[PDB]
């Protein structure tokens, strides 16, 4: 059906994750199941605060930065920022995955046999399966990513786990579409985590035994969980528009506000209609105005049916063939669906603002790639390569000397391009920062390719600018407070994209080979030397060496060898040219012809220059 | 224009603990009868009671000698003025005292009050605020239907300094307390107008005076309105439980006139009557005037970054006087003669000037947002083009004078432009080499000035007493060249041997 062709599962794989997180029940942990080529880990829920708030957790949210180790992609990529889960799901997660278990052993007989991977889960299981999803994203997909090697993610009524940057790296590396959430109208649990610990602290157990398969206290809770719900979605709706900007700055200090938010694609389901939604604020919306009560019967009503919706899924895996599904992102006319879903105006004009932010991205990323389409851009980048170069290295002393001391009209012309590039590279920066580019943008294979070829043709040129107006006598060295944002973001991408397929992190790589140079100094004071050394990226070559020309030799020796360790790797891969170096009138030999004869011998580069 | 935030601001407002602790401690101190200072969830809380008075209306000055000092509100041309019974009530109770000794260790102060203890917390706040230093934790105010505080100028002077938006004033579309003060007074700070149905927020000191006149002239009377804040407080704050769909009519079908009529009904008007069209008008009008300023900055930003290139022109034509062989500076290069690369950085100059003119211009009549010039983006732009282009103008003005009319260009020739980038700049160690470009903007102008007063002195032998006093005039001038040199904040073009400046060292030095 059309729920097959949006989401890929079907409803056998839909009714088999539901049997296997029922008797997921029982066994500790996980549950596998066997069903032809299919292989399902079921895991296990759990009803205590224990397992939703983490004691030794001092946060009022019981949330953690997940290391960039274990898992490395789920970060800003350009920005370095990771993503944050909950402390107890990822506890529990790393509970299941511990060698000592079976878990791990299993999902590599899994993917030996070339099966569908199938996590699933219901209420505290399902946050685990999305973390063990994420998991095996991130130790088997983006190792050797094929379709077989594609898993699949079902949860039901399961809670939030992740932060927006949780959302935003599972949307780059274009794996939210594995992820699917069944969510029931009025079920509470997927709204629980946008409360605070200290709202709920009081009323939390008797709720949690009452959802295990007083009034006063059920409805109590609800009151609270919603309340801390209302004031999220507010904010949130209100910050991604762009409203009151310096409003809601001054009343963030005194907000304290949950950073959970949807995950994948979520399916709102009814008695009558199945909703599928794929985009994260738009869910948070419906989260907070699909459980709102339309008069006062219904009301009374509310706190009964936000706990039997829990026990619901059943019922809906069993009648799901038998709803009108449709897609909310996809469709134009949203008011039929969120009013038979029981939005009320407001809430529609809310959920629609948040459908209209993501096509303003969209169209934001179609502007950007017009621009950087049209000939006048990539005319200047053609003329620094075919006409600005060669005639500089003709002139026997590289674009950079060049650029940094002669005043040709060459020059000139050269110094504006730069600028004018630089001005269409910041804006773009520009957007990504706000927020206001699809989320990937930052995985572009064009963009990253344009991007990169612009940092290795122009960097140098803003190496020479920075040094030819002397900021590094008032502002210091270039790598540590001087290198423009963007560059940084657009080496950071190229190195997620050329690294990320061996799951390595680029400075633990950088770390990697600077202890394969075996410098004659060990780990701390080279790793207390190397701080924001230009040795780290092979467009900043000319930053580290203006930081090295006036300096003793004893200083710098392991500057200098670091230095010569990266150039073979830097010339090979095209980051530094060889003809420009290397030429008579260039800065980098005149400095090093002046090192002592025995590291100008024993230095890998006798055969590049005479004395 | 495309999306309506009156509503949802006052919405994401209500939603708050903020709110409702705000109205518990005001509801605490009037029953208690005295000021209470109360930590909720982490938040200190100082509700400040309803003090009865007999005088409100008569406006006096900020003072200046006293415990009570704003070093923050002391801009605005008419001496920034508040109410006197307010100021004299701060000083009864001693606020000061009992205050800045027992929030010692708070990091978040909230400071509300109802009625007269709404305008006396206002007050607090603004105080603790408008300090010649930030305070150790950050302040913010809610009022509850407290009468308005001072005249236009302190709202003028409150906004000017993004102080703002650290006011939030809930007031009921049916209190008369705040609708009712003399003209004389201005509203300040975000305020909320609510009702049974919702609220909705305004933040344009214009705007909400013409809410109050729209209420004033509409809507009902009633006294007790004022005792309902409670009932007021409760009602909205329990509003998520509840589904609101637009109850009567039908939504327009375009998001902005949707967002509009859903306000609308928000503050309890009828789309049909005429106080709704008034209220929809307001609320639309004050949407726009908000919205302007930001438009307009991003077309300023726009048109700045398309002029870079003229600035580059003068940069590369700075670099190229400097690096010839007649050693001039490129002061005189511009100033003395005219070639192609002269023609060349005169239209660029040209470029620039008009710009600048039309930014400052801008600037100067309100068109832009008051945290325009303390962006840092645009203090550096016209930190840079002043210092590269300013000696230019000064060329091209002493090159199209008369020698004796045309006067000298800083009596009152100097560009406006200039000044307001003085202004600027301002409102934001010995160099080891020379500066890249004079710090002295004004160095040229003031050393024709000196050429002129040098002429002066030679042009008279006969007349010693005009000779010594010249002589008093022009030491300054050397002592500050002098001054300026030993830093080494000139640009190497100041010590060019053709510059001007050198021969008219060589000709100082051999007229004594």
């Amino acid at each position: 059906m059309a729920f097959e062709a949006l989401t890929g599962i079907n409803g056998d794989l839909i009714t088999r994750s539901w049997s296997a997180s029922k008797q997921a029940y029982l066994t500790e942990r996980y549950h596998k199941e066997e069903a032809g080529a299919v292989v399902i880990f079921a895991f296990q829920p759990s009803f205590s605060e224990k397992d939703f708030f983490d004691p030794d957790n001092k946060s009022s949210f019981g949330e953690i930065k997940l290391n960039r180790v274990q898992f490395p992609c789920m970060r800003k990529i350009g920005k370095g920022d990771v993503a944050t889960v909950n402390e107890a799901f990822l506890k529990n997660l790393e509970a299941i995955i511990d060698p000592r278990t079976s878990f791990q052993a299993s999902v590599e007989m899994a993917v030996r046999s070339r099966k569908q991977i199938v996590f699933t889960g219901h209420s505290s299981g399902g946050a685990t399966a999305i973390l063990a999803t994420v998991w095996y994203l991130e130790k088997y997909f983006i190792r050797n990513p094929n379709v077989y090697l594609e898993p699949r993610c079902v949860t039901f009524g399961a809670p939030l786990v992740g932060d927006s940057i949780f959302s935003h790296a599972l949307g780059r590396e274009k794996w939210s579409r594995f992820f699917v959430n069944f969510v029931s109208r009025f079920d509470i649990v997927p709204r629980i985590m946008l409360a605070r610990k200290a709202s709920v602290e009081e009323t939390l157990p008797h709720v949690l035994a009452q959802l295990d398969p007083s009034e006063q206290r059920i409805t109590e809770f609800y009151t609270r969980v919603m309340r801390d719900t209302s004031t999220v979605a507010n904010q949130a709706v209100c910050e991604l528009t762009g409203s009151a900007e310096a409003f809601l700055e001054t009343l963030s200090s005194f907000l304290e506000l949950s950073p959970y938010r949807p995950a994948g694609t979520f399916v709102f389901s009814t008695e009558k209609r199945l909703v599928a939604v794929n985009n994260s604020d738009a869910i948070l919306q419906m989260l907070f105005y699909t459980s709102q009560a339309s008069d006062e019967q219904e009301w009374s009503l509310i706190p009964f049916r936000s706990i039997r919706d829990h026990h619901s899924y059943e019922e809906l895996v069993q009648s799901m063939g038998k709803k009108l599904f449709n897609h909310l992102d996809g469709e134009n006319s949203i008011e039929s669906t969120l009013n038979d879903l029981g939005v009320s105006t407001r809430g529609r004009q809310y959920v629609q603002a948040a459908l209209e932010e993501e096509k303003k991205r969209v169209e934001n990323q179609k502007k950007i790639i017009q621009v950087i389409e049209q000939e006048r851009f990539l005319k200047k980048l053609a003329w620094i390569e075919d006409e600005y170069k060669p005639k500089c290295q003709a002139h026997k002393n590289g674009y950079y000397d060049s650029f940094k001391v002669s005043n040709e009209e060459n020059d000139f012309k050269a110094n504006v391009k730069r600028a004018e590039l630089a001005g269409v590279f910041d804006e773009v920066l520009g957007l990504m920062k706000k927020c206001q580019l699809p989320d990937e943008f930052e995985g572009d294979i064009d963009w990253i390719k344009l991007a990169t070829r612009y940092r290795r043709l122009v960097e140098p040129l803003d190496i020479a600018n920075y040094h030819r107006h002397l900021k590094n006598e008032d502002t210091g060295p270039y790598m540590k407070r001087g290198r423009p944002t963007r560059y940084i973001y657009a080496q950071r991408g190229y190195e997620h994209y050329i690294l990320k397929p061996n799951g390595m992190i680029a400075e633990d790589v950088f770390w990697n080979k600077v202890n394969g140079l075996n410098l004659g100094l060990q780990l701390e004071e080279i790793q207390e030397t190397l701080k924001n050394s230009g040795s780290e990226c092979g467009s900043c070559f000319w930053a580290e060496v203006e930081e090295l020309k006036g300096k003793p030799y004893e200083e710098v020796e392991v500057r200098v060898k670091t230095l010569e360790g990266m150039l073979g790797e830097w010339i090979t891969d095209g980051e530094v040219d060889d003809k420009e170096i290397f030429l008579e009138g260039s800065t980098f030999r005149k400095w090093w012809i002046t090192l002592p004869k025995n590291h100008k011998s024993h230095s890998p580069l006798r055969d590049y220059m005479m004395d | 224009c495309r999306f309506e935030t009156s509503e949802l601001q006052a919405s994401v407002m209500i939603s708050t603990p903020l709110f409702t602790d705000s109205w518990s401690s005001c509801n605490t101190a009037n029953c208690n009868g005295s000021i209470k200072i109360h930590d909720i969830a982490g938040i200190t809380y100082v509700a400040i009671p309803a003090v009865s008075m007999i005088q409100l209306g008569n406006l006096v000055g900020l003072p200046v000698t006293g415990d009570v000092l704003f070093p923050g509100l002391s801009s605005d041309e008419p001496l920034p003025m508040v109410d006197a019974a307010i100021l004299k009530l701060f000083l009864q109770l001693k606020i000061k005292e009992g205050l800045e000794l027992e929030l010692l260790g708070k990091k978040l102060v909230v400071i509300t009050g109802h009625s007269t203890g709404g305008a006396l917390a206002a007050f607090t706040a603004l105080w603790l605020l408008s300090q010649s230093s930030p305070p150790s934790f950050r302040v913010f105010c809610i009022t509850f239907g407290s009468p308005l505080l001072g005249n236009q100028s302190l709202s003028t002077s409150i906004s000017r300094s993004r102080l703002a938006h650290n006011f939030c004033h809930v007031v009921s579309i049916h209190d008369l307390v705040p609708r009712s003060s003399n003209e004389q007074f201005w509203p300040f700070g975000t305020y909320l107008f609510c009702s049974d149905k919702g609220g909705v927020c305004l933040d344009n000191a214009g705007s909400v005076r013409l809410m109050f006149n729209i209420l004033n002239t509409t809507a009902t009377q009633n006294t007790e309105e004022h005792q309902r804040y409670g009932h007021y407080v409760f009602t909205l704050s329990h509003m998520f439980l509840k589904s609101r769909s637009f109850l009567g009519g039908s939504i327009p079908d375009n998001s902005y006139q949707a967002g509009v009529a859903l306000a609308v009904e928000a503050l309890g008007f009828s789309n049909d009557d005429t106080s709704g069209v008034l209220v929809k008008e307001c609320i639309e009008t004050a949407t726009r005037i908000v919205r302007a300023p930001i438009l307009r900055s991003a077309e300023l930003a726009n048109e700045l970054a398309s002029v870079l290139p003229a600035r580059l022109e003068i940069q590369w034509y700075k670099d190229r006087c400097d690096a010839s062989e007649e050693q001039l500076g490129y002061y005189d290069f511009f100033k003395r003669y005219s070639l192609k690369r002269d023609f060349k950085v005169n239209m660029s100059r040209i470029r620039l000037a008009k710009f600048w003119d039309t930014v400052i211009k801008m600037v100067e009549t309100n068109e832009l947002p008051f945290d325009f010039h303390l962006g840092k983006k645009w203090i550096y732009a016209s930190q840079f083009y002043q210092l590269l282009a300013e000696p230019l103008d000064i060329a091209n003005f002493y090159k199209n004078r008369d020698i004796k009319t045309g006067g000298h260009y800083l009596e009152g020739n100097r560009p406006k432009r200039y000044e307001v980038i003085d202004k600027w700049q301002k409102g934001v160690c010995v160099r080891s080499r020379y500066a890249s470009t004079t710090q002295d903007t004004c160095f040229w102008a003031k050393l024709e000035q000196a050429k002129e007063w040098l002429d002066e002195a030679r042009k008279e032998s006969s007349d010693p007493q005009r000779r010594s006093l010249l002589r008093e005039k022009i030491v300054p001038f050397e002592s500050y060249a002098n001054t300026l040199v030993t830093k080494k904040e000139v640009s190497l073009d100041v010590k060019a041997k053709n510059s001007s400046y050198s021969v008219w060292e060589a000709n100082l030095k051999e007229f004594k």
